[PDB]
């Protein structure tokens, strides 16, 4: 096999929400098992996104750690497809030295709205080697007048019939979906499109943003462009400030606002930048604007099915007894720990010259690698040796 | 086809001709007293005689403060500049909070310029120079040959015009543009008024901030060294107060000459509680200014600690000395009947058909959780109804969507 | 352009501006100029 | 006016500070890329004219300093094996250096006989290292 | 009828400091009533500023909110008039990402010292009649014309290059600086304006002498000189504000050069006033700097206003009288403002109504005065315009007590809003 | 000779074929369980298909966590990118700490790209331009003479290098790089004294195409494309004069480079060698950095990450009151596999001291070794291995070629450990 | 400002290469941090691992704290 840039990550098994046409979630499908209520809520939110009529709708996925909130978000992204914008950030990424938190959030919002523009070009050219210009092709033969010098480079292909653009057999049409952020970064400087790659964009002004919003509305009215509303996913939204949350409040009230998906795994905690306690680390005024989808902890059979899906994603065959032992481990320590035990036990079996993961392999990996609880206990036993207790 | 926002239903304040508030008009229900206050301050803004007057919309979350500000904006029209802002926007990595506030003050004052723009168009350059430049212009309707300056000639060379390439040339500026090279001899001009000598009355709306930023650095690629100013990152700077005074003087000159009109607008600071003590202290003097706009603040804070103080509690998170110079508009909670009215308004705005029992159940849900939560269930419930073949939302759909999604209180209870 | 104050720094001085304001062709003389014929009475060089 | 100096060294108490830079300046970027291009089908005329005007004007402004502007801003894309590695890679050449320097001082001439053509090429390099003129047969 | 950029502000009715030539404050003059003792003190400080002898004298205006400190400061600025620098800033304006608080205070100080520089130029102006063949080392003639004279100039190589570079043409008005040989084209000939029109401007021919001595007095501040000298194109920082911590050495050189000019009679130093409103917003570092920035010979008169009680100094845990360190309080004189009686509040409201151009009944004046005494002065000022609008909506010419009651019920003051909040405080976020 | 550092003795994990740790091998003694787990992680990195897998080395200071990480690096070899990092390095003045973490993630993924290199080298026989679309340049080698039509960019680089005629030049067509490596050898005899250096004319072909493997990381591509240095257009030239600051490279550039790399992998001209990112002192990362690592480890492109922490119940930095086991948030500890390092027995410490003595070229008597082991039991392992070099210096001063017990005693008296110093404090 | 880590790695590799090829000789010096108690915990944590490299000098630190 050849290692591609895309390898087996945490959520590689998720191909989408395993949802019926009535949005009812299949028990296991498209790499997602369980979370029936949360998956159904994600399906209705996804239908809202696809319809794209209501602007600035915010959804919060809440639950204990390891309940598949990020998995639901990745399934939503896979179902949505590459043609609608899906911007994924972590709450930490808005703390930039290049720009303010407000600017980072504004850019993330404008990276989620896409303007689709289709252009008619002109291309007829083909099999020609002669020089002045006459053209010949399996079905065509033509002559073209010319009164400029661009032909010198063209000598040593295809041209635009309208403006004479030169580049190395019919009009053909091209579709380009461009985000608002791309539009205002391209038009912020003479070569501002470079900042889309270097990140040296530095607080695009509100004037140009207003002008570009007006021009995009004009294009929508005139039929030249159509708005493709996307979804902004902020994972670990509890890392945001009270200032960031207050900005999000009114950023969501623009008609150019995407659908906002937030994930958080904490109960009533302190809002960053304040001493106040709020249910999700989020101020209650923002929670007022949110629809909250809660994820239930997984049962034994749901855990075993997730382990099966992850095993076949990683291409590791385990015994049934190994599956039961690993499910017990996951229910005792965590789902992530068992997911990682899968790979480690496959490696241990490989060193053994075996083909199938046995209970002994899982025991060996359990001995070698510790969960948080066991490491914390062994730490408590050596409390003095560790630093700064 | 445009998308429905949270305030897409707010078309105005819904006041009768005597200034009283209709119970339900232009998308607003209830809040009659706050609406009447917003109407009188709309009259204040349209009077355009008072500068730096501040209004605070104080009340619990979800009581329509932002809706009232947007209704004021609608009642003024796009003629009057409405600058929306969040208190979190003052914290910039490029300029100081005081500069951000001053700039937003700048852009809430609008300037309207009247110009009679003359231009010469046509198939053009049927002649180039027959000390002088002579150009013949033909545009279907006729042809004119006109005499230009030598400087216009140098600009024409710079534009590489050729005999038969439609151009713009404006009498008021001498600026020249070759609009095309219609291969008839790639664009040719239309023929509604296809005259060579074209002039019509133009109005352009510009904010004082636009003038300030235009005068903050050279105009770009025209000049020998301002060309290298285009290769810079467009950093925003602390526009000096002297430049502001000079721009004010020139603007006053042209207002006196009658070619410009001063339209002062509204600066809306939502989440004013996120400003720190330095920002409020500056806002004192900014509001003392005779060149300041009308400022609308909105706060949902009860007795918050003022940001940047760490100890001092003031009523709305706003320092007492600022509250002494603002007028307070009190937004109140909504009765269940007003909540039902609002839910119906939102459903109509979103093109959602709702049964009577569904509307009553949704109103009960709102009375239990909050107005925003009930308003939000409308679109998912409509989607469920469409999935099950219905075009009207029925009680079952709202029940199912309530079961799928939670409000803040239910999630908090689960978390506790 | 009349609100372009930064550009004027490259161009003129305030004494020049006051000069210009005092010396700008009056409206009446403009029509006198555009009416009258060319006064081409150059006495030509003499070298006395 | 203001003062200035060149007597300032860096760490060596020595030469003209361009020899120092040349001595220690060797890094090359692992990857060199031309700036990304904006691929627009039929770019607008105003944008293209503005870009052309800017490029034309920037040139003819840096034209008086174009050679300097290029000596700077030119990346090191290549670093070659320095000439001293010859005569260090081989102990034969290390001894031949001493032998030929002595023979040069003594005034004698030398003819070097080697079977390998390629070692004759390497010998050409080595002789140029010592500024010794030669003829190749 | 027509709206200017300046319109009815909070202090727009304060035309000056209403005191006699004996510095005795009239009860009501120049739009300022009451605050007799503080206005007398302001007159004394204003005379200090006008004499411009004593450097770095600091005055603090203290008192309760709404007691007129900014009114007194604006009255001082209006009596001082233009051409004497009165720099007004808030204490918040010194906290900048561009430069240190020390640098910002230094710039504010350098902005309150004004310099009037005079120079002689000896220029030549005339309409050019002829520029003839220079082909030979090139040599040419230039014929210049006033309404009274014309002369012919023999051009050297540099002047020929300058004339050909500016494309000076027959029939345009130029001015030539003899010292520099600098050609400035200011307009085109009066023989056309006759079919032209472009960036060009049309000027009529100069009258009088071709060669003229001329005295021009340039008004700048020390800050302007600092930023001009900061870098090669540093004058652009006067617009963008991108000054960035001017070097101390530059400032010492500028101080010395200005002293030279003043001795030579070239420069005239006009010391001014720096007004820092809300000086309690300064750090202890800023106050420490102010302690020493005042002890310079080029320091202006510093006026600061603060309504604080006995507060902790910013950046510290120390309680000081005005939020200001006690070492700085010894370095200044404190002007205190007494609160306003019923007569003073009524007079202030009358002046404000005159400013608004709103007519109010006497019963309305009594009710509004009582409302201001109960609530605050500023709230009454705002009720003035609110009731004017309510009266206009009613199609009435005079504001009645009914309109004042209507606007009173429509708009709350701090106390009533606080009460309504308090009974609903569980609905408001964070207390 | 090579300088001896604190880890120069570690040459591997010392594991046998079955992965079980030899008591002492490859410069490591003890920590058999941790060494076996690290062998499993080495196998994980060599498997190459898992991305975003993180391991945490937990144990008190001195237990060999950094030693085990460098042992993993030795096992992988120089081919696999091993990026070492400290938690304190995220706090950059130019870019956000999230950007620093992402850059370190990207430089732990390595590419071996086979590239065809187009070389023109020879003596410049002639250099004729044509209006300026052309330069006709003649190049002479031993094989023969050829004249080539080259772009204005190559001509103008030739003018930069100032090549006129009889000059030996080296042109790389791909980069448009011209090197004037001297004047031809045939012109040495012209003058007794000339101010240039003569080089023999090239002996190969004028036009040579060569296949070379280039070792680059994804970060190299990101930085090259975010700070372009190729291209000769004036706009990019004037951007090269800017201070080369680090910029917050956008996810779009990284996605585009991912597409390009995927195309290369499909074409067979590149192979991906994903490596390991080693963050030592991970406790120095603040809560924002850990919460970003939550997302950075879900990426399908992420490398293997190794964390090391010696803290017991430290407050998480940036949280100001939240005590988590290893200074690391619990939500991140749920994503890692913890490898625990245990304290050393006196015998293991003596073995380590002997290994360090061998690496530093120090002969130590049995009495001295036992005394130093006793000291290390009383003070710490780190203190004892530090005494070796000063003790050897004293032994050389005395004229002996070995460390006797008296030298160890003298050095022990001259210097103090943290516990003695704290006592006197 | 913030010389790139890869640049430093290249410098280190080329200096080692120079040493092997007889061009360069490494002179390890002394870094003296006076008043080392003014360093913060992050700086100390970096110092821990900056001393593990073979291109690391001898570090002398002075402090009067207790
Ligand atoms: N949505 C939720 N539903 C139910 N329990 C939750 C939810 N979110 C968090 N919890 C509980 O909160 C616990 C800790 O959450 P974490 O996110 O790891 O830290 P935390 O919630 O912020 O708690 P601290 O100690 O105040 S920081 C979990 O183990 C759950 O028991
Ligand atoms: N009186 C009203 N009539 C009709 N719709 C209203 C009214 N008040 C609020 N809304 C709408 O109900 C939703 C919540 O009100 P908002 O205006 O967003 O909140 P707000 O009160 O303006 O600001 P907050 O929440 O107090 S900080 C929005 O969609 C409003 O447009
Ligand atoms: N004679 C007067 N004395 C004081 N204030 C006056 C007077 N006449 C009118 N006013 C107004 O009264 C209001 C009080 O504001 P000022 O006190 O002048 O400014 P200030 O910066 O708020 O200083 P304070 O309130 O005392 S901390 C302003 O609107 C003034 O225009
Ligand atoms: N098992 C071991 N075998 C050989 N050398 C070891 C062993 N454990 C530690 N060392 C070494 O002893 C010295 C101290 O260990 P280090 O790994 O440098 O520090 P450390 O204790 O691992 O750092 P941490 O993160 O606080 S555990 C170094 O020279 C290591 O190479």
């Amino acid at each position: 096999d050849v290692t591609r840039i895309e390898r087996i990550g945490a959520h590689s098994h998720i191909r989408g929400l395993g949802l019926d046409d009535a949005l009812e979630p299949r028990q296991a499908s498209q790499g997602m098992v369980g979370q029936l209520a949360a998956r159904r809520a994600a399906g209705v939110v996804l239908e809202m996104i696809r319809e794209g009529k209501i602007a600035g709708r915010a959804v919060l996925i809440a639950g204990q750690p390891g309940t598949g909130k990020t998995a639901i978000a990745m399934g939503m992204a896979q179902a949505l497809g590459p043609d609608t914008p899906f911007t994924a950030i972590a709450g930490s990424e808005i703390f930039s030295l290049e720009m303010s938190k407000t600017e980072a959030l504004t850019q993330a919002f404008r990276r989620s709205i896409g303007v689709r523009i289709k252009e008619e070009t002109e291309i007829i050219e083909g099999e020609v080697v002669e020089i002045q210009l006459t053209l010949k092709t399996t079905e065509m033969e033509t002559i073209y007048d010319l009164g400029t010098k661009m032909i010198e480079s063209l000598t040593k292909i295809t041209i635009d019939k309208a403006t004479g653009k030169i580049s190395k057999q019919k009009r053909k049409e091209v579709v380009h979906t461009v985000s608002l952020h791309e539009i205002d970064v391209i038009n912020s400087r003479t070569q501002g499109f470079l900042a889309l790659f270097s990140g040296d964009t530095g607080e695009i002004k509100s004037e140009v943003r207003e002008q570009i919003n007006a021009k995009v509305a004009e294009w929508r009215e005139e039929g030249k462009a159509e708005i493709i509303p996307g979804v902004l996913f902020i994972d670990e939204v509890h890392m945001l400030d009270i200032e960031s949350f207050s900005f999000l409040n009114r950023a969501l009230e623009s008609d150019m606002a995407p659908v906002l998906i937030m994930a958080t795994n904490r109960g009533i905690t302190r809002i960053r930048g304040t001493s106040y306690q709020s249910p999700h680390g989020i101020p209650i005024d923002l929670l007022d604007r949110l629809l909250i989808v809660s994820t239930t902890p997984y049962s034994e059979k749901d855990t075993k099915q997730i382990l099966r899906i992850r095993c076949e994603e990683e291409d590791v065959e385990m015994s049934e007894d190994a599956y039961t032992v690993l499910t017990r481990i996951g229910l005792e320590t965590s789902l992530r720990y068992a997911i990682q035990l899968i790979t480690a036990a496959s490696l241990v079996c490989r060193k053994r010259k075996g083909t199938e993961v046995q209970v002994d392999d899982i025991k060996r990996v359990y001995s070698l690698f510790l969960d948080e609880s066991r490491s914390t206990q062994y730490m408590k036993e050596y409390q003095d040796a560790f630093l700064f207790n | 086809t445009q998308r429905i926002a949270s305030h897409s239903h707010v078309k105005g304040l819904g006041l009768d001709e005597s200034g009283l508030a209709k119970q339900a008009a232009s998308g607003l229900v209830g809040q009659e007293n706050a609406r009447e206050a917003c109407g009188v301050i709309v009259e204040l803004i349209k009077s355009k005689k008072m500068a730096g007057r501040a209004v605070l919309l104080a009340g619990p979350p979800g009581t329509g403060k932002t809706a009232l500000a947007l209704a004021i904006a609608q009642e003024l029209g796009s003629k009057v500049p409405f600058c929306p802002m969040v208190g979190s926007e003052v914290y910039s990595t490029e300029i100081k909070k005081t500069e951000v506030l001053m700039e937003n003050f700048r852009r809430a004052i609008g300037l309207r310029i009247k110009e009679t723009k003359e231009v010469y168009e046509g198939e053009v350059t049927e002649l180039t120079p027959c000390s002088h430049v002579i150009i013949g212009l033909k545009t279907a309707k006729g042809t004119k040959q006109l005499k230009l300056d030598p400087s216009i000639f140098e600009s024409l060379q710079k534009e590489r015009v050729e005999a038969g390439d439609v151009i713009y040339i404006e009498a008021n500026s001498g600026a020249v543009k070759r609009q095309g090279r219609c291969d008839t001899y790639e664009e040719y001009v239309p023929l509604p008024k296809g005259d060579v000598h074209k002039k019509k009355e133009i109005i352009q709306d510009v904010t004082l901030h636009d003038l300030d930023v235009a005068n903050a650095r050279p105009q770009g690629g025209q000049d020998i060294l301002s060309m290298m100013g285009q290769l810079m990152k467009p950093k925003k700077t602390e526009i000096t107060d002297k430049l502001r005074g000079e721009i004010n003087k020139v603007v006053n000159k042209y207002i006196d000459q009658g070619i410009a009109e001063l339209v002062p607008g509204v600066l809306f600071v939502d989440e004013v509680h996120m400003l720190d003590i330095e920002c409020f202290t500056y806002l004192h003097r900014a509001l003392e200014s005779s060149i300041a706009p009308i400022v609308i603040f909105a706060s949902n804070r009860g007795n918050c600690v003022i940001r940047g103080t760490e100890d001092i509690t003031s009523p709305h998170g706003i320092p007492l000395d600022l509250l002494d110079r603002v007028m307070i508009i009190r937004t109140m909670l909504y009765t269940p009947q007003e909540m039902k009215q609002i839910i119906k308004i939102r459903a109509q705005t979103e093109g959602i058909n709702i049964s009577e029992e569904a509307l009553n159940h949704l109103g009960e849900i709102g009375t239990k959780t909050t107005l925003r939560y009930s308003v939000q269930l409308l679109t998912p419930a409509n989607l469920l109804a469409k999935i099950n073949g219905k075009d009207s939302i029925e009680k079952e759909h709202v029940e199912e969507i309530s079961e799928l999604f939670y409000d803040a209180k239910s999630s908090a209870k689960i978390l506790a | 352009s009349m609100f372009d104050l930064i550009g004027l720094e490259n161009k003129i001085t305030r004494h020049e501006a006051e000069l210009l304001s005092k010396k700008k062709i009056p409206r009446k003389l403009m029509e006198e100029i555009s009416t009258s014929a060319a006064p081409a009475a150059r006495p030509a060089a003499a070298k006395l | 006016e203001s003062p200035s100096e060149l007597m300032l060294t860096l760490c060596r108490c020595g030469e003209s500070l361009q020899d120092v830079i040349d001595r220690v300046a060797f890094v090359i970027p692992p990857v060199v890329a031309a700036p990304p291009s904006l691929r627009v089908p039929r770019p607008p005329p105003l944008y293209s004219h503005r870009m052309r005007i800017l490029r034309q004007g920037l040139r003819e402004h840096a034209a008086p300093y174009f050679q300097q502007l290029r000596q700077t801003t030119a990346p090191r894309l290549l670093q070659f094996p320095e000439l001293r590695l010859v005569q260090f890679d081989s102990g034969k050449l290390e001894a031949l250096a001493i032998l030929l320097q002595k023979l040069k001082s003594e005034g004698r001439r030398v003819l070097i006989l080697s079977q390998m053509i390629l070692m004759l090429d390497i010998l050409e390099m080595f002789l140029n290292f010592h500024y010794l003129t030669y003829v190749r047969i």
